[PDB]
RNA sequence: GUGGGAGAGGGUGGUGGAAUUCCCGGAGUAGCGGUGAAAUGCGCAGAUACCGGGAGGAACGCCGAUGGCGAAGGCAGCCACCUGGUCCACCCGUGACGCUGAGGCGCGAAAGCGUGGGGAGCAAACCGGAUUAGAUACCCGGGUAGUCCACGCCCUAAACG
RNA sequence: CCGAGGGUAGGGCCCGUGACUGGGGCGAAGUCGUAACAAGGUAGCUGUACCGGAAGGUGCGGCUGG
RNA sequence: CGCGGGGUGGAGCAGCCCGGUAGCUCGUCGGGCUCAUAACCCGAAGGUCGUCGGUUCAAAUCCGGCCCCCGCAACCA
RNA sequence: GUGGUUCGUGGAGCCAUGGGGGAAUCUGGGCGGACCACCGCCUAAGGCUAAGUACUCCGGGUGACCGAUAGCGCACCAGUA
RNA sequence: CGAGCUAGCCCUGGCCAGGGUGAAGCUGGGGUGAGACCCAGUGGAGGCCCGAACCGGUGGGGGAUGCAAACCCCUCGGAUG
RNA sequence: CGAAUGCCGGCAUGAGUAACGAUAAAGAGGGUGAGAAUCCCUCUCGCCGUAAGCCCAAGGGUUCCUACGCAAUGGUCGUCAGCGUAGGGUUAGGCGGGACCUAAGGUGAAGCCGAAAGGCGUAGCCGAAGGGCAGCCGGUUAAUAUUCCGGCCCUUCCCGCAGGUGCGAUGGGGGGACGCUCUAGGCUAGGGGGACCGGAGCCAUGGACGAGCCCGGCCAGAAGCGCAGGGUGGGAGGUAGGCAAAUCCGCCUCCCAACAAGCUCUGCGUGGUGGGGAAGCCCGUACGGGUGACAACCCCCCGAAGCCAGGGAGCCAAGAAAAGCCUCUAAGCACAACCUGCGGGAACCCGUACCGCAAACCGACACAGGUGGGCGGGUGCAAGAGCACUCAGGCGCGCGGGAGAACCCUCGCCAAGGAACUCUGCAAGUUGGCCCCGUAACUUCGGGAGAAGGGGUGCUCCCUGGGGUGAUGAGCCCCGGGGAGCCGCAGUGAACAGGCUCUGGCGACUGUUUACCAAAAACACAGCUCUCUGCGAACUCGUAAGAGGAGGUAUAGGGAGCGACGCUUGCCCGGUGCCGGAAGGUCAAGGGGAGGGGUGCAAGCCCCGAACCGAAGCCCCGGUGAACGGCGGCCGUAACUAUAACGGUCCUAAGGUAGCGAAAUUCCUUGUCGGGUAAGUUCCGACCUGCACGAAAAGCGUAACGACCGGAGCGCUGUCUCGGCGAGGGACCCGGUGAAAUUGAACUGGCCGUGAAGAUGCGGCCUACCCGUGGCAGGACGAAAAGACCCCGUGGAGCUUUACUGCAGC
RNA sequence: UCGAUGUCGGCUCGUCGCAUCCUGGGGCUGAAGAAGGUCCCAAGGGUUGGGCUGUUCGCCCAUUAAAGCGGCACGCGAGCU
């Protein structure tokens, strides 16, 4: 029966991908966080 | 006026549907009309500020005309009357002479055929707008403004009207559709005579459907909810108000008063 | 047929004034109402009586009569439209073309009903003051349907000469 | 084939009967009031409408059989 | 068995609270008006305050027991 | 009307200021804990100023610091699988 | 940080085998003073009917360390709104 | 360190136990190989076929094809694989997307707001499964193709030639440009038949050399043409409107066309040419190829939901935008420019493998689940996408072999009885499609209605009516009508396919709901009422700007109740709430300073301060019931008795009207009576003693509707008396793989006692050789879950209010 | 016993006690006979089918030799409901 995960390859970057982090403060940090500890993807890749 | 039917179904008894016999033309004017945006009920951040909305046949908007004093002394001829969707009256094509056309609230008892004309000139007759100071009084008037050069507000519900019952000042004396009384400026048109489409408070929409189809989706009443949601939620069955009646956000909804007090409109005002 | 008359006969649209009631304004004060007598009611938070302005509905005073009109029910300010019945004069036309009338069809005071609108005065119901042994009445103070309008039902009557 | 009837199904009318219930008739001396008959002490009756222990009360209109 | 209220002339109620001193309507009895009854008027009678105990000088009245009436409750199980 | 101060309205001053009012330029002004006199201190409504101070991504030195379940989460291609 | 599940709304597209019932209106005929209406044809309305797709989840059995952290069989509701 | 249901790791037990994931199904020969039930080939058998076949979009991301492999992954096996290694493989001016448009929404110069971060916002800009745009048939590879090749068509840009015209835009105008249901005409796709055309072959087993049997009889195609259809009037005059201008568009007038007539556009047809082209046999393919062939290449019929397409009719709920496109003029420029035709050149980026109802996507799995668009043949049954079989094509579900116990699951049948079962016909049966007859109370006249109950149903021959196609005629296809007969138990002969009636309750109704224990008498619903709201509306969201409301205006919008419809909805305003009230009372800061005080020599500075003026609120006055709400007690009385129409008295703001009533409400209670039954705590009817109904938290009814809940009949039944037999999948045996909770240790018997009160473990007695298998659940106070009940904790949280105290708002 | 001892009733399967419902054996009788009463002995076996209610119980229908009362966690839910 229908699951949480209904993958779309748009939405993913619409929605978690780097120029969208980008444009809210919160996000940002979510960027300057992830990118001090080392994260090696700051974004879920796509495609 | 107003189709019944047989009861072949049920909501098919006791339904109730407008005498299109007035509507002369079957197609919109594409010149006057824009497209409409529907809200939902929603406002500008996603939230619902008004309850129980959307759904519901889409529109074509018509953009009618309510200052009439653009086009003064010119006459025109009125060429068509149409179903307007969004709102109880009905619309008339005309035709000016100048070739401009424009989208009018059609009067009671107005012909196609009708030349009609608009300014502080001009016969007393159905159609015709004039300040409200050469209208003589006692005369039955609609779609009035009610200060100048800001446009028709008062009276252009279906089947609405205003009289004017006096003169003081520079300001007239008119009984609203309402039964308000109210002082309005010498200088604000209104054209003469009652809105018709009279007949339409007699419809009957029958069946639930034909609310949603006005875009109008249910409305649940404050007892069946939980306390969370509404002052009257609650109670194990059913149960009574059990304080005076509410809203949702809690202010009394039997009797409360909630005009601003304060307001200088109202050295305008005398009546209920 | 022709000419001619009287009439609240009917239907529609307009319109006038008199009074009532609310409202605004002015003055002005201690009572007003009401009754068999009263009380309830109203009034110093300015009532009643008085004057000026306004809004609104209903009904049409003298004319008016023991009168007229209509088949009955019924019909009364005034004006215009459409319109029914009816009488008289003259003896011009048609030639029994009549009378009645089971059913049928239609009209039908008031009160009631439906959907709208209107609501001044009156007023079932209801509340109150009185009266009585009591008083779910009669008198008095309040008062909602209703009375009015449009459409549509109801079909009754001391619908009586 | 038709066929007396038999059986199955479903209607119509008529009779009888039925806890209870509606009103009505009648019954020497029960209870409550006094509606009507004399301006019956509010003229009376009347169609209708609302009310009220009960006769009846009131509204609207009508009748005079004052 | 719990909590709270009550028991007063014949019927219905005050008085109890704040100790003395029992009232109100109806009914009842005597007279009156009436042909007579009702209505109406004038007069009158009628009580130990459920009860048993204590407090006080004195108890319908303050206190306790018993008997009764009215009301409320009797939940999780 | 508030905040700061040890000061929580307290005799509540000082420093700051959202609102109302609203001065003077040496004899002018603020202060010493309501206020008053006296005696003193100091000159608001413009600005700048090294050093002595904090920290440790980085480098070095040393541990009565750990020694692979310890020590950083990672001694190993870990902020990985 | 989340409406890629889910709830609502907005914009734009798409889907609903097949049968059944036969409203209005139209036309004709009858009716009448004129109407109302009556009949018949035609017509094809409807949160109308039966029923697949599609959307459901009535009852019952099975399953219960399952095929499955909600499933399977039978039965059942809507199916032009 | 021994304990913390401790932490991390290791290894046990359970156990060779349960399982091995759809009951669509297998068998044999041959090949390869160390090894074969499991890999390849053949053959036979079974299973999907509105799929379990084929094509798109998502998502996935080498899974694609070939070679070499088998340790691990594969629920067994593997020689195989979606697995390891390695190598190959995706070709576009026309397909999809971008150098095009705009939608919701987003963003945002101007602007507006906010402590900061930020919020809003006209324009523009971005944004598509919508609008716009030029490619069709075939061939080729192990693997890509509308991409490469072949044939035939086409677009845009740049440059030139020719001919034509005031050319010219981001501006004006037209157009794009539209809903739902029904639907005409003519096509196409697709399909069936053919005695005609073409074709390897075949005569079995009794018969057949036949008008036999089997196979096949097309695809694409510019101009031109032809058939159906879409779109569209023409000329001039006037011209003040379309924010400049216009010759355009609009409007008025005049004259012609009325129709597609003309012009124009699209579909389909034909078309030069180009291409395909079966069965069967042979060959050897893992899979393709030779000939069949020089293939044939045609008539008839059915016929779209697709196409002409912006078609038509009807209806109300009234049905996007912008560009491309055409026209119009402005600057400007007119040796420009643009239009037409022809010619040459120029034409970029990204996707293209493979899976794609699934073993490649979402569900930790090669998971019985979920996932949008298109195609989806044939026969029969009325139709159909239904059901049965079946073509192409695709599959037998990645553990097997046997056995033929109990028990289980899913099925089938049953003597007599027929609901006796049981909380209840739960379950299961019965019923069942179509044609015809026929059909009740009641009703809102539609319904109720598939009411109910019945008859028919195949085959054969004869006669026969109409329709569409054809010419009116044959043939073909469709709808029938009558007569005589045949066969079986049976003709909707298998499959899909209502059991029915009576009668209450609740709800008017179709709908909605607790994803995943409730689908309902709950929500919603049209509809009634109250109430607010004059428009910069009320109300909501927001500190705000702003927005919703609404580009609406009282016939509107918000809030609250009630809930179709019928008939109705009584009485109380004392308390509370809301509404009205110029007065009076009270009242905060403020004003006011009488008077008092500190201190100074003093002029002064400083402080305190009574009267009095001083909002809202509250008090006071009144109104208010589809506002919160409320709607009595005792005692007596009628000529039998009972009862009490009557009375008395105490209280209240007022004392429950109608109607209904042991009720979804009745305690006593299985009230009492009546009805149904042989028997009725249920059910129906009634009475009224209503513990504790009662009128919009509506009162009493109501036809129709209900997977709602009661009661009763008929019908029919393994529900039962009461069991039996039978089928398959498990269970059992064998080969392969092989878990789990649990588990102080165990050498783990009965009784009667004892014991912390329910003993294998202590006492006495009794019984008792060691170990297993298949079975049952009485016991280990068996497992699971640090009891949800209950109490405790000065633990928590949701909720309420005339608790306290604050804040928003007003 | 709250780091769990699942609760009414039914069905299934029972076993046990006797203070005996019935059948066997007895005494007494206000026991003529038959049939009763009442007490003693006796646990071997037996102890119906239905209507109502979840009901246990009870009431009732039709029978019977009779239509017994109890315990076993009000026997029994790792047996069902
Ligand atoms: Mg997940
Ligand atoms: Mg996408
Ligand atoms: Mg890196
Ligand atoms: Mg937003
Ligand atoms: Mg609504
Ligand atoms: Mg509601
Ligand atoms: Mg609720
Ligand atoms: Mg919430
Ligand atoms: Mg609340
Ligand atoms: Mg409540
Ligand atoms: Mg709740
Ligand atoms: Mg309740
Ligand atoms: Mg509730
Ligand atoms: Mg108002
Ligand atoms: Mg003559
Ligand atoms: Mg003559
Ligand atoms: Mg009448
Ligand atoms: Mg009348
Ligand atoms: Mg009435
Ligand atoms: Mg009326
Ligand atoms: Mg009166
Ligand atoms: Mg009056
Ligand atoms: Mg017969
Ligand atoms: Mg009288
Ligand atoms: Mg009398
Ligand atoms: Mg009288
Ligand atoms: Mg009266
Ligand atoms: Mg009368
Ligand atoms: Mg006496
Ligand atoms: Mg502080
Ligand atoms: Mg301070
Ligand atoms: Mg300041
Ligand atoms: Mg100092
Ligand atoms: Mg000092
Ligand atoms: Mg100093
Ligand atoms: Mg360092
Ligand atoms: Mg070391
Ligand atoms: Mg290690
Ligand atoms: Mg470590
Ligand atoms: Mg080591
Ligand atoms: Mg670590
Ligand atoms: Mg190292
Ligand atoms: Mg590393
Ligand atoms: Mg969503
Ligand atoms: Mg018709
Ligand atoms: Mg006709
Ligand atoms: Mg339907
Ligand atoms: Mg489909
Ligand atoms: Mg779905
Ligand atoms: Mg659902
Ligand atoms: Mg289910
Ligand atoms: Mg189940
Ligand atoms: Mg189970
Ligand atoms: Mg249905
Ligand atoms: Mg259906
Ligand atoms: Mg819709
Ligand atoms: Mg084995
Ligand atoms: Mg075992
Ligand atoms: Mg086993
Ligand atoms: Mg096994
Ligand atoms: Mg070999
Ligand atoms: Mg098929
Ligand atoms: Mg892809
Ligand atoms: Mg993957
Ligand atoms: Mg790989
Ligand atoms: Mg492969
Ligand atoms: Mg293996
Ligand atoms: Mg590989
Ligand atoms: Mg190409
Ligand atoms: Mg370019
Ligand atoms: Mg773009
Ligand atoms: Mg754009
Ligand atoms: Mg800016
Ligand atoms: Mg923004
Ligand atoms: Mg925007
Ligand atoms: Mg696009
Ligand atoms: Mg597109
Ligand atoms: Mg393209
Ligand atoms: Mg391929
Ligand atoms: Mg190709
Ligand atoms: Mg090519
Ligand atoms: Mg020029
Ligand atoms: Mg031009
Ligand atoms: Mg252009
Ligand atoms: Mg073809
Ligand atoms: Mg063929
Ligand atoms: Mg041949
Ligand atoms: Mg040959
Ligand atoms: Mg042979
Ligand atoms: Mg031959
Ligand atoms: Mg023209
Ligand atoms: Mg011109
Ligand atoms: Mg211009
Ligand atoms: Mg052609
Ligand atoms: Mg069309
Ligand atoms: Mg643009
Ligand atoms: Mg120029
Ligand atoms: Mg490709
Ligand atoms: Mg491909
Ligand atoms: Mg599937
Ligand atoms: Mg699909
Ligand atoms: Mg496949
Ligand atoms: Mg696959
Ligand atoms: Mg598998
Ligand atoms: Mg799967
Ligand atoms: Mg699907
Ligand atoms: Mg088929
Ligand atoms: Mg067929
Ligand atoms: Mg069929
Ligand atoms: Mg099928
Ligand atoms: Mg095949
Ligand atoms: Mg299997
Ligand atoms: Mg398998
Ligand atoms: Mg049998
Ligand atoms: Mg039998
Ligand atoms: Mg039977
Ligand atoms: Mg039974
Ligand atoms: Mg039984
Ligand atoms: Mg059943
Ligand atoms: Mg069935
Ligand atoms: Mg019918
Ligand atoms: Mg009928
Ligand atoms: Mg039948
Ligand atoms: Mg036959
Ligand atoms: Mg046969
Ligand atoms: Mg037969
Ligand atoms: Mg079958
Ligand atoms: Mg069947
Ligand atoms: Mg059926
Ligand atoms: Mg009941
Ligand atoms: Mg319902
Ligand atoms: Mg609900
Ligand atoms: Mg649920
Ligand atoms: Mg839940
Ligand atoms: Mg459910
Ligand atoms: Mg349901
Ligand atoms: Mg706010
Ligand atoms: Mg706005
Ligand atoms: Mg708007
Ligand atoms: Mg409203
Ligand atoms: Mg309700
Ligand atoms: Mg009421
Ligand atoms: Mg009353
Ligand atoms: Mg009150
Ligand atoms: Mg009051
Ligand atoms: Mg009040
Ligand atoms: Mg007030
Ligand atoms: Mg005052
Ligand atoms: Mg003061
Ligand atoms: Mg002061
Ligand atoms: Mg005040
Ligand atoms: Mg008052
Ligand atoms: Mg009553
Ligand atoms: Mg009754
Ligand atoms: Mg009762
Ligand atoms: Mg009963
Ligand atoms: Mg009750
Ligand atoms: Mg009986
Ligand atoms: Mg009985
Ligand atoms: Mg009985
Ligand atoms: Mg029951
Ligand atoms: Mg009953
Ligand atoms: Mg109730
Ligand atoms: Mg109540
Ligand atoms: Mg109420
Ligand atoms: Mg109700
Ligand atoms: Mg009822
Ligand atoms: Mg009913
Ligand atoms: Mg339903
Ligand atoms: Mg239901
Ligand atoms: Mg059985
Ligand atoms: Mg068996
Ligand atoms: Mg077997
Ligand atoms: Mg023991
Ligand atoms: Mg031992
Ligand atoms: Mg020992
Ligand atoms: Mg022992
Ligand atoms: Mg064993
Ligand atoms: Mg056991
Ligand atoms: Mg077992
Ligand atoms: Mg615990
Ligand atoms: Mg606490
Ligand atoms: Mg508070
Ligand atoms: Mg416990
Ligand atoms: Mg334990
Ligand atoms: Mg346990
Ligand atoms: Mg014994
Ligand atoms: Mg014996
Ligand atoms: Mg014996
Ligand atoms: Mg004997
Ligand atoms: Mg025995
Ligand atoms: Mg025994
Ligand atoms: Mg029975
Ligand atoms: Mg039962
Ligand atoms: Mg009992
Ligand atoms: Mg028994
Ligand atoms: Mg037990
Ligand atoms: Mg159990
Ligand atoms: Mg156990």
């Amino acid at each position: 029966m229908k699951r949480t995960w209904q993958p779309n390859r748009r939405k993913r970057a619409k929605t978690h991908g780097f120029r969208a982090r980008m444009r809210t403060p919160g996000g940002r940090k979510v960027l300057k966080r992830r990118r001090q500890k080392g994260r090696w993807r700051l974004t879920p890749a796509v495609r | 006026a107003v189709k019944k039917f047989k009861p072949y179904t049920p909501s098919r008894r006791f339904m109730t549907v407008a005498d299109f016999s007035e509507i002369t033309k079957t197609e919109p004017e594409k010149s006057l009309v824009k497209p409409l945006k529907k809200t939902g009920g929603r406002n500008n951040q996603g939230r619902i500020t008004v309850r129980f909305r959307g759904g519901g046949h889409k529109r074509l908007y018509r953009i009618i005309d309510f200052k009439r004093w653009d086009k003064v002394g010119i006459p025109a001829k009125v060429a068509a009357i149409e179903y307007d969707p969004n709102r109880s009256a009905r619309i008339a094509l005309l035709h000016y002479v100048d070739g401009e056309k424009r989208y009018i609230i059609a009067p009671d008892g107005l012909q196609v055929g009708q030349q009609v004309v608009a300014g502080p000139d001009a016969p007393i007759q159905v159609g015709n707008a004039l300040p409200l100071r050469f209208i003589p009084v006692g005369t039955v008037v609609h779609a009035v403004e009610l200060e100048p050069k800001k446009g028709a507000k008062l009276a252009r519900a279906a089947g609405t009207s205003a009289q004017i019952q006096g003169r003081e000042g520079d300001y007239v004396i008119l009984r609203l559709p309402s039964g308000e009384l109210r002082k309005v400026h010498g200088e604000c048109y209104a054209t003469v005579g009652a809105v018709g489409n009279a007949d339409h408070k007699n419809i009957v929409l029958g069946k639930a459907g034909r609310s949603r189809w006005l875009g109008r989706r249910p409305h649940v009443r404050g007892a069946a909810m939980n306390p969370v949601d509404h002052p009257h939620g609650g109670g194990e069955g059913r149960a009574p108000r059990g304080r005076p009646p509410a809203s949702p956000w809690g202010w009394q909804t039997k009797g409360l008063k909630t005009r601003k007090r304060r307001k200088p409109s109202s050295r305008f005002i005398i009546a209920r």
